[PDB]
């Protein structure tokens, strides 16, 4: 789901 | 605070392409999803598609796939919507919308749903040329003079494009005033009417004037409406 | 494509009453990604609920969302004056996002028959070669109303257009305006111009008319 991509990105720049 | 500001209204010829812009300020621009939603006059909201700037990843509704292009300029935090091969059915208000976030600030976890909306951009698809309206009186019936209520108004006809604003007695008269939505005639020109009801006994002691303003044609008429 | 059905499309309620609006999906909505928006005339939509039940900060807590799968509900515990508007549901459980057709919550009030007025064309317009006759149906409720134009008792078609106002914020009524347009030449070929009106508040059709040149 395209609408879930930004959530995933958020967790990325938040982890490392 | 996240704010979205869109470009101004536009009139486009059938078959042409239109580009609408949306400038964002506040919060992050590259990692949050921005969508475009349109609404035809008197109809519901329709999601057209969206884009995620950072990945330049677009997502278009099948209905528009092949006619739409959504882009984002990270250097100016501006998103764009391009819609081609325009038809009258494409006349609508186009809104840009950005997903909201959780907690305080505006750099929190994205929620997907559209929390932030632009002011909208009216795109009118038509072959018509700018034209100011003629303002005609809707004289109060002389068959109600003795007591009761009388109705009078103004017919603002044959103008293009929208909008037109109407007031009565320079804004001093609002009670009982009804200004109707314009209708689109076969000629491609609009027409609207504005009316007001008042005591029949005031027709001989009070003056009623409708102030019509159509900025595109610089038509600013103050028509005095009186018994015939 | 997930089709969202919002039925009924309109709900007539009184201020202070509770309201429950339904949104049914043609198929399960992934992860309950269902949102509700409110939209008032001439304004952009406003997000009320997301993820089916989450309420963003700033949104009045009298608004609540519930449901899952294909059955969702927006509840307004007590209707305030500003709550009378249109409500749209939206699913974003899959890449192709869709909106329901919306439900208008309007103010219920007592039935009011329309006050009908007919206006002959102005001398100013006639001088230009055109004749517009206007019929006004003022302050009625409910919204459903019908106007038929008759010229010398001949029912007209294709030469008129009408529009209706938003519900009045003060008396909760509606008004309708209809315009019949003909060329001056055609206008002068007929005598009687009439507007026949039908409404729930009228036991029988109301007709207003005039004789050209009288």
């Amino acid at each position: 789901n395209w609408f879930d991509i930004t959530n995933w990105l958020w967790y990325i720049k938040k982890k490392k | 605070q996240v704010q979205l500001v869109q470009s101004g209204a536009e009139v486009k010829r059938p078959g042409s392409s239109v580009t609408v812009s949306c400038k964002a300020s506040g919060g992050s621009f590259s990692t949050y999803a921005l969508s475009w939603v349109r609404q035809a006059p008197g109809r519901g909201l329709e999601w057209m598609g969206g884009v995620i700037p950072l990945l330049t990843i677009t997502n278009y509704a099948p209905r528009f796939q092949g006619r739409i292009t959504i882009t984002a300029d990270r250097s100016t935090s501006t998103a764009y919507l391009e819609l081609n091969s325009l038809r009258p059915e494409d006349t609508a208000v186009y809104y840009c919308a950005r997903e909201g976030t959780t907690g305080w600030g505006w750099l929190g976890k994205p929620i997907g749903a559209f929390a932030h909306w632009g002011q909208g951009t009216l795109v009118t698809v038509s072959s018509a040329s700018t034209k100011g309206p003629s303002v005609f009186p809707l004289a109060p019936s002389s068959k109600s003079t003795s007591g009761g209520t009388a109705a009078l108004g103004c017919l603002v006809k044959d103008y293009f494009p929208e909008p037109v604003t109407v007031s009565w007695n320079s804004g001093a008269l609002t009670s009982g005033v009804h200004t109707f939505p314009a209708v689109l005639q076969s000629s491609g020109l609009y027409s609207l009417s504005s009316v007001v009801t008042v005591p029949s006994s005031s027709l001989g002691t009070q003056t009623y004037i409708c102030n019509v303003n159509h900025k595109p044609s610089n038509t600013k008429v103050d028509k005095k409406v009186e018994p015939k | 494509e997930i089709v969202l059905t919002q039925s009924p499309g309109t709900q007539s309620l009184s201020p202070g009453e509770r309201a429950t609006l339904s949104c049914r999906a043609s198929q399960s909505v992934g992860n309950n990604k269902l949102a509700w928006y409110q939209q008032r005339p001439g304004q952009a939509p406003r997000l009320l609920i997301y993820g089916a039940s989450s309420r963003p900060s700033g949104v009045a807590d009298r608004f609540s969302g519930s449901g899952s799968g294909t059955d969702f509900t927006l509840t307004i515990s007590r209707l305030e004056p500003e709550d009378f508007a249109v409500y749209y549901c939206q699913q974003y459980g899959q890449s192709l996002s869709t909106f329901g057709q919306g439900t208008k919550v309007e103010v219920k009030r007592t039935v009011a028959a329309p006050s009908v007025f007919i206006f002959p064309p102005s001398d100013e317009q006639l001088k230009s070669g055109t004749a517009s006759v206007v019929c006004l149906l003022n302050n009625f409720y409910p919204r459903e109303a019908k106007v038929q134009w008759k010229v010398d008792n001949a029912l007209q078609s294709g030469n008129s257009q009408e529009s209706v106002t938003e519900q009045d914020s003060k008396d909760s009524t509606y008004s309708l305006s209809s315009t019949l347009t003909l060329s001056k030449a055609d206008y002068e070929k007929h005598k009687v111009y009439a507007c026949e009106v039908t409404h729930q508040g009228l036991s029988s059709p109301v007709t207003k008319s005039f004789n050209r040149g009288e």
